[PDB]
């Protein structure tokens, strides 16, 4: 009822770069 | 830091949330001695000739809990060197995993391992996440199992999931059949190992299987050579592409199934008409047996032949694809937005294993 959009937005927008090496 | 453990049919991929790669990758296997006292992963290779070797997720669904807890205990204590009580742990599950199964997984984590929190995610779902999408159709071929999973607005559509019980162990076996029919000696587990590597090094997916059989028949240009350690060079040309041709023609190992291009297409045709256009333009490949050169290109051409002529189709094949399930977990596990979704130990005491649904 409220459990997707902000999560959706981080997932799609997440910069795969920002990931520890 | 949160933990991410991908419970694969042949290998565990595990490590920490926030990392770009798993830390530990090892065969999803438990060995018990017969004589007279437990080894997992590399080690149940590293002392193989005194053990009974078990495969608790051969097929992708977990079949024995004892051996599974052993795999987790190894993963937490030897491989990641962590106290499971200090870390949120995201666990992966196969598409179409029985609810009593997911509840069991949850029971073990909290009860046995004492995690402060946990979450179960579908593997293909995570891979779509790793490719920055929340709608698409995933083909996940790994070791023991292949699925097609269509996904809408972040949620698998379990009624359209397709399963093919043929994956990369079946391809290694078949390369092994081929080569043994040619006179070569491959039986031992040191020798399957060789066949696997031959498959992983040399095999490719033909754009057009008969156009390719004829090139192999007419020139030597597709013939590649591989040196066993015993000095033997084994020459292969058409086998390179006959082996993975089986994903598309499961008749090659005597199966009656639809090939992966077909199961992909049937699966789309079980989803809502109004979301098909978006599955077609968002087919993501994942898992180690998607790694063959040419498979995206073949999949393009086949779906094209099946879809309506005007359909925009896109195949996506990340170079990470051996590990995007795990990466997807690592991403999702690390996002701020995700943190109110973890199942907390408080939540478990109050609701029971049922909560995980
Ligand atoms: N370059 C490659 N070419 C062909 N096959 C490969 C390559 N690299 C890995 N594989 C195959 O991928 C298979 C395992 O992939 P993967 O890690 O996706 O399976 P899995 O996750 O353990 O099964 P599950 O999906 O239940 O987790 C291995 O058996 C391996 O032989
Ligand atoms: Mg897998």
């Amino acid at each position: 009822p409220k459990v997707a959009e902000n999560l959706k937005s981080q997932l799609e927008g997440f910069n795969q770069d920002k990931l520890k090496k | 830091t949160a933990l991410v453990c991908d419970n694969g049919s042949g290998l565990v991929k595990a490590g920490f949330a926030g990392d770009d790669a798993p830390r530990a990758v090892f065969p999803s296997i438990v060995g018990r001695p017969r004589h007279q006292d437990s080894y997992v992963g590399d080690e149940a290779q590293s002392k193989r000739g005194i053990l009974t070797l078990k495969y608790p997720i051969e097929h992708g669904i977990i079949t024995n809990w004892d051996d599974m807890e052993k795999i987790w205990h190894h993963t937490f204590y030897n491989e990641l060197r962590v106290a499971p009580e200090e870390h949120p742990t995201l666990l992966t599950e196969a598409p179409l995993n029985p609810k009593a199964n997911r509840e069991k997984m949850t029971q073990i984590m909290f009860e046995t391992f004492n995690v402060p929190a946990m979450y179960v995610a579908i593997q293909a779902v995570l891979s779509l996440y790793a490719s920055g999408r929340t709608t698409g159709i995933v083909l996940d071929s790994g070791d023991g199992v292949t699925h097609n999973v269509p996904i809408y607005e972040g949620y698998a559509l379990p009624h359209a999931i397709m399963r093919l019980d043929l994956a990369g162990r079946d391809l290694t076996d078949y390369l092994m059949k081929i080569l043994t029919e040619r006179g070569y000696s491959f039986v031992t587990t040191a020798e399957r190992e060789i066949v696997r590597d031959i498959k992983e090094k040399l095999c490719y997916v033909a754009l057009d299987f008969e156009n390719e059989m004829a090139t192999a028949a007419s020139s030597s240009s597709l013939e590649k050579s591989y040196e066993l350690p015993d000095g033997q060079v084994i020459t292969i040309g058409n086998e390179r592409f006959r082996c993975p041709e089986t994903l598309f023609q499961p008749s090659f190992i005597g199966m009656e199934s639809a090939g992966i291009h077909e199961t992909t297409y049937n699966s789309i045709m079980k989803c809502d008409i109004d979301i098909r256009k978006d599955l077609y333009a968002n087919n993501v490949m994942s898992g180690g047996t998607t790694m063959y050169p040419g498979i995206a290109d073949r999949m393009q051409k086949e779906i094209t032949a099946l879809a309506p002529s005007t359909m925009k189709i896109k195949i996506i094949a990340p170079p990470e694809r051996k590990y995007s399930v795990w990466i997807g977990g690592s991403i999702l596990a690390s996002l701020s937005t995700f943190q109110q979704m973890w199942i907390t130990k408080q939540e478990y005491d109050e609701a029971g294993p049922s909560i995980v649904h």
